[PDB]
């Protein structure tokens, strides 16, 4: 439990492969920064497709998209039902 | 055409839960009963016996398919809806005032939503004044 | 000429028709074109469209600030 | 920044995860919208979301938490800068430009993949070609207006 100044030059460490090999720790990392750099831009883009109401990033939704046709396609064979309904029932309404 | 009658298959399929082949006034009023719709049997009949053409009292695939491939872009019956606007039309030309139109689109018949009537009238683009010229806007309906 | 009540009871029946004639063939015109909205006379269907989109606005954006972060540490040695 | 209908917005925004009414957004109520349509997120993915808006660690977000997340914001800061580097890593000239399939690429088989009619969207929205371009310095300030 003491302390001083030795003054000895000469060195029997053997010391400096860590030199090269601690590349890969710089090859992994960036290795890291690919998939985080991708999901960077798509998830910055689909918040902004998503302000856009009919630009189809809502066609990646099967089941609503889905919904939807089926929606629309019920509406329109109706529309058409009431449009031959209103069509007959006017040339009734001409007709002596 | 391939496309369509696939399409069609499923819009049948739509109003037929039940896979029989076939539609029902019950049918069809639980459809509009669900988009909010609140149909009468007499309206429903009416439907029905527009599309029905054996007088069954339903509708199966062929008669639904003769309802959808019929004309409506036709010559004759934008002839019958150019006179429609004749009725309302009290001067004897071919302007229905903006006004007007207005009136009797959102408070008779099927009424009809003041967004909807905007669309109308933003689709027309027709004013003296405020006026609107009615042929033109069947031959949009008819293209 | 008294029968002209028939007659113009006659038109009476005429002015609904001529209406619904002009009203169901619009809303045929309207229905081919998907966005301007006939639509929104739908009202429990337009509020689930509504109801759909926020929903995804939302998880897309706690995504963007996980995305965010976790680009962060990827960059920082 | 903000107006009256923008926090009545919100309000119904938050009642769609909290199903329960207590004021609280868990990991099974978020797991939950995102499962009921239509992805397949793991138990995990989840917490990640939440710590990310739930600033007093307790697990779930409250309104007030939910709100700062939307206070929040991407076009009126500096992250324009952070998305731009995000652009460098796969840029490998150095120019300003990466090539238009590179980008098909990376967008569709890399992280969250878009879709091919998503990156046509890009694309389209691109309107930049030499032999191919893409000026990924003309994207980052389209997304951030
Ligand atoms: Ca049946
Ligand atoms: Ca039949
Ligand atoms: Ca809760
Ligand atoms: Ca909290």
């Amino acid at each position: 439990h003491h302390h001083h100044h030795g003054s000895d030059y000469d060195d029997i460490f053997t010391t400096e492969s860590a030199l090269k090999v601690q590349q890969k720790q710089r090859q992994k990392h960036f290795n890291r920064q690919i998939p985080a750099a991708a999901s960077l831009i798509q998830t910055a883009w689909r918040c902004y497709a998503a302000e856009n109401p009919d630009s189809s990033t809502w066609k990646i939704y099967i089941e609503f998209s889905q919904l939807r046709e089926h929606h629309r396609a019920t509406i329109k064979v109706i529309r058409r039902m009431q449009y031959f309904v209103a069509k007959k029932k006017f040339q009734q309404a001409r007709k002596p | 055409t391939e496309e369509q009658i696939a399409e069609f298959k499923e819009a049948f399929s739509l109003f037929d839960k039940d896979g029989d082949g076939t539609i029902t006034t019950k049918e069809l009023g639980t459809v509009m009963r669900s988009l909010g719709q609140n149909p009468t049997e007499a309206e429903l009949q009416d439907m029905i016996n527009e599309v029905d053409a054996d007088g069954n009292g339903t509708i199966d695939f062929p008669e639904f398919l003769t309802m959808m491939a019929r004309k409506m872009k036709d010559t004759d019956s934008e002839e019958e809806i150019r006179e429609a606007f004749r009725v309302f039309d009290k001067d004897g030309n071919g302007y229905i005032s903006a006004a007007e139109l207005r009136h009797v689109m959102t408070n008779l018949g099927e009424k009809l939503t003041d967004e909807e009537v905007d669309e109308m009238i933003r689709e027309a683009d027709i004013d003296g004044d405020g006026q609107v010229n009615y042929e033109e806007f069947v031959q949009m309906m008819t293209a």
